[PDB]
């Protein structure tokens, strides 16, 4: 090939490229490519330089180019899928990372950056494979122990990821300090895979013996309370509650916990406040210790408790109370002795801001708003004798706009919530919800300069532009959704895709992290996060967003630098099925118990033709709820279809329609 | 209302919480940074009351700390930082930020050895510069002029943990 | 890469960016029925599936078309 006086010049070009100089490496390289013009190795490293300076279209075409020129240049092929890495196109870049390694073996920094990929797209026989082959290389590094143990863990082998782990513990000759954060995080993974494994009896011994003095005091703290409580060993869980109810008063949980090991039946009514009534004693400030005797109290023991309860939070003005206890008007007569005792303590009341009878006004204001015991006039004037009393109470104005909302007069509403922002404008919360009310009311452009008054201010792109950058889910679905009410197509499916660019944003954020929670050693928040990515889509978030998109889709199927900025090659598509499914897919497979997903992907799919897909959404909708009005509408829709065009399709088709069809009442 | 340790799936609705209520917004990769660094650091108050309108509703964020130590200590010396703290307006006046605060102090002496606790202020506010000094007991050490891209100066307050690691190893060599 | 504002969300991409024997031993330690090729086309095609898995699915039910359908479309 090249041989000799080119040969120094390749290594120059690595030098200059280790050392962040691309020009002089350019010229280099191109010194090369004069005399050697179709050498690859010495075009991809071009080629890499400019992806290097944001040339990233022609980078990969250069790319491209070279890996045709020599398919068995092991250098082309790795800087094809560096290119990749960065463009975050993680399939083609872990092929074409393989065919580098195929290449070359052995090479350390190509071996770490494949394990990554691998553990990215979750091929866990890869990853512990690759950790293995890693930790061969380089076993004085406990690193590399509790990574293959993270890859046999993630893999479902717990046993073998406990041996990994415990491998390594027998090779310490002195015992680390407690002061020593690595093991202490080491021993707690090892320690909630042995649980995994539903060996509550050996993990608790392992905790007692070993793990009795870590540093993640409330991690110790609560395993020891979870596992006693489990194994029935219940005075001493009672006790082990108590040392956590003592750190944090204000986790309902933990008073459930402590309740159960004294063998407190939920009937005995005066024996569980007597638990409450301690720590509300002990713990003055608790809210929890003072409101949760309220969920099972009764009769004159709920309305004596409910008064001194109501009592304290009017007296100290606090405007979450209804909301705090709003869960109880399930029960209808919790509900109405909730209200007559408010209304008590108003004729009662002896004597600013709205801290006593006006707080006790908002209660009643608030009650007579909340759909369970909805009037909402008389609940116009409960607010507006407390804004009788205290005009400039943001609280009191807001609730007053939320009640207009629910006489369905939505003008009057975004006018007096954006009055209740005017009187704290320094509070983005009020703002946000002027906004909203207004996106609510269909005032897009009024919203967005709502919103306005808090984005930075010189965004280029406007407030809009802060807003997507600063990833806010909550305005650009609203927005969207107002948009579509308008008809306006394009912007609305402007705002769903980037409700779903977002998240895709999210999954791919997880990148760095797989070879940094390693070096923090942090790794139990590790395979949480992995594992939350591994359900990302499942939040409400994506699923709102998408399930607009598909159903704007479905709309426009029955009535025929920034690429798109005004989402309108989107409402012009050929093809508006097809560009639904990336929405659908994930509606689908991390979203199935929701049977309106599945009722639209039944109507995505009889429309694309594809009536086996149609079915698998039927059986699943009709699972969920048998006599819901949508699937039993469709499933007669299906049987027509069937019974007509059955003889143009194959017929083992026919076969396991009608074989799985059956099932299915319509 | 009901206070636990942070969590990522809470993430997203933290990020949310933040959007709502403060003008200084982050990326969702920084919450990360944080929830994968010191896990043991950031609480949140949780609505726990809300009805659920779905097979997978997550939980409803009203409060959050989110807590950071500096890897680059001053003086050799480890310290907390509160990175962000705040309150839904529906949720104030419950004790919340005080709490989360006392949560977040004593994990960071307990795993971290933390010598004391900072933050920064935009100059203007007051209701936390009273939560800060008046509640938490925070002094002030200096002023940051033009802390960033907003011209506000900012006060850097500090809170002495000495207190607090006397008690605490009092009663950890005791037990 | 290393934006200049907050100082830490420069710093947050920097973040971002010998008793051998017993180790030795413990690492040494630590290590089809023939396919009929058109049932795949034919749930690529109806299940919407890559070559992969459609192949796969079948040989996880003996390349039985008609059985591996009908479980593919049972719910959780």
């Amino acid at each position: 090939p090249l041989s000799t006086r080119e040969a120094n010049l390749f290594r120059t070009v690595i030098r200059h490229y280790e050392d962040k100089q691309y020009k002089r490496g350019l010229k280099a390289a191109e010194q090369i490519l004069k005399k050697n013009p179709k050498h690859g190795d010495t075009m991809s490293m071009k080629a890499l330089i400019l992806n290097a300076q944001g040339k990233t279209e022609e980078a990969f075409a250069l790319a491209k180019e070279a890996l045709t020129i020599d398919m068995k240049s092991y250098i082309c092929w790795h800087v094809y899928g560096i290119l990749y890495r960065t463009n975050k196109n993680f399939d083609e870049a872990i092929k074409a990372y393989k065919f580098a390694l195929k290449l070359e073996p052995e090479s350390h920094q190509i071996q770490r950056d494949l394990a990554v990929l691998q553990i990215q797209m979750r091929d866990y026989a890869g990853y512990v494979q690759s950790r293995l082959n890693m930790l061969k290389a380089r076993p004085q590094i406990r690193q590399n122990w509790t990574a293959l143990a993270i890859a046999y863990h993630l893999e479902g082998n717990l046993e073998k990821a406990e041996h990994i782990l415990t491998t390594y513990e027998k090779s310490l000759t002195t015992p680390p300090p407690k002061t020593d954060l690595e093991h202490s995080e080491a021993l707690l993974y090892k320690n909630t895979i042995i649980a995994e494994r539903g060996d509550i009896e050996r993990a608790l011994q392992h905790l007692e013996t070993d793990c009795k003095h870590c540093l993640d005091r409330l991690a110790v703290m609560e395993l020891r309370a979870s596992y006693l409580s489990k194994l029935a060993r219940k005075d001493e869980a009672a006790k082990a509650y108590r040392a956590l109810l003592d750190r944090n008063p204000e986790h309902m949980d933990y008073y459930k916990g402590l309740i159960s090991a004294l063998d407190i039946s939920a009937d005995d009514e005066e024996a569980q406040k007597a638990v409450y009534d301690e720590y509300a004693a002990k713990y003055p400030r608790s809210d929890a210790a003072k409101r949760l005797p309220l969920n099972f109290l009764s009769g004159e023991r709920f309305r004596t408790t409910a008064k001194a309860y109501l009592t304290l939070m009017f007296d100290k003005g606090v405007p979450s109370t209804f909301a705090n206890l709003k869960h109880l008007y399930s029960d209808s007569f919790k509900k109405e002795t909730l209200a007559s005792l408010a209304e008590e303590y108003l004729n009662e009341y002896v004597n600013d801001g709205s801290k006593g009878k006006g707080a006790a006004l908002y209660y009643l204001a608030q009650h007579y708003n909340y759909y369970m015991s909805r009037d909402l006039t008389r609940a116009l004037e409960y607010v507006e004798k407390a804004i009788e009393l205290d005009p400039k109470n943001v609280d009191f104005h807001m609730t007053k706009a939320r009640i207009f909302k629910h006489q369905g007069d939505l003008a009057k509403a975004a006018e007096t919530m954006d009055y209740a922002r005017s009187l704290d404008p320094k509070d983005r919360y009020i703002n946000s919800k002027a906004a909203k009310y207004q996106l609510r009311n269909n005032e897009n452009e009024k919203a967005l300069a709502t919103m306005g008054l808090f984005t930075r201010a010189e965004t280029a792109g406007g407030p809009l532009a802060d807003l997507t950058d600063m990833q806010c889910i909550w305005f650009l679905t609203e927005d969207g959704e107002a948009w579509q009410r308008r008809g306006n197509t394009a912007l609305a499916l402007k705002r769903y895709h980037t409700v779903f660019s977002i998240f895709d944003t999210w999954q791919e954020d997880q990148f760095d992290f797989h070879s940094f929670s390693l070096r923090k050693g942090q790794i139990r928040a590790y395979v949480d996060m992995v594992r939350w990515e591994d359900r990302l889509r499942e939040h409400p978030f994506y699923f709102r967003a998408a399930l607009d998109a598909v159903n704007l889709y479905l709309s426009m199927y029955d009535k025929p630098k920034d690429d798109d900025p005004n989402g309108e090659k989107l409402a012009a598509t050929k093809d508006p099925l097809g560009d639904a499914m990336k929405f659908l897919n994930y509606i689908l497979q991390f979203s199935p118990k929701n049977i309106d997903g599945q009722i639209a992907g039944f109507e995505v799919y009889i429309r694309k033709k594809k009536y086996l897909l149609a079915l698998r959404c039927l059986k699943a909708a009709s699972a969920i709820d048998k006599n819901h009005p949508k699937v039993l509408e469709q499933a007669a829709k299906l049987r027509k279809i069937v019974s007509s065009a059955l003889d143009s399709m194959a017929p083992k088709l026919r076969e396991v329609i009608q074989a799985e069809l059956v099932g299915v009442p319509g | 209302m009901d206070i636990r340790l942070l969590r990522p799936s809470d993430i997203p609705l933290i990020q949310h919480a933040n959007l709502e209520n403060l003008p200084e917004n982050y990326f969702l990769k920084y919450y990360l940074y944080h929830a994968l660094s010191w896990p043991q650091l950031s609480f949140v108050a949780v609505d726990v009351s809300r009805p659920a309108k779905s097979p997978y509703d997550y939980p409803k964020i009203v409060g959050y700390v989110l807590a950071k130590m500096e890897e680059e200590p001053a003086d050799g010396v480890p310290h907390g930082h509160i990175t962000s703290l705040s309150v839904m307006r529906t949720h104030r006046r419950l004790g919340i930020a005080e709490k989360l605060m006392r949560q977040s102090q004593l994990a960071m002496v307990e795993t971290y050895n933390a010598h004391y606790v900072s933050l920064h202020v935009r100059v203007s506010n007051k209701a936390a510069i009273h939560l800060y000094r008046d509640t938490l007991g925070f002094k002030t050490e200096k002023v940051e002029a033009k802390y960033y891209a907003d011209g506000e100066d900012a006060y850097c307050m500090k809170l002495d943990l000495t207190a607090l690691r006397e008690q605490i190893a009092a009663q950890r060599e005791k037990e | 890469p290393a934006a200049k504002s907050a100082e830490d969300r420069k710093a947050a991409a920097a973040l971002s960016k010998v008793d051998q024997e017993a180790v030795k031993n413990a690492m040494s330690a630590l290590s089809k029925v023939k396919v009929d090729p058109a049932d795949v086309n034919l749930l690529v095609e109806e299940l919407e599936l890559s070559k992969a898995k459609a192949t796969e699915l079948l040989k996880a039910h003996d390349g039985d078309a008609i059985k591996a359908m009908k479980a593919y479309i049972q719910p959780a």
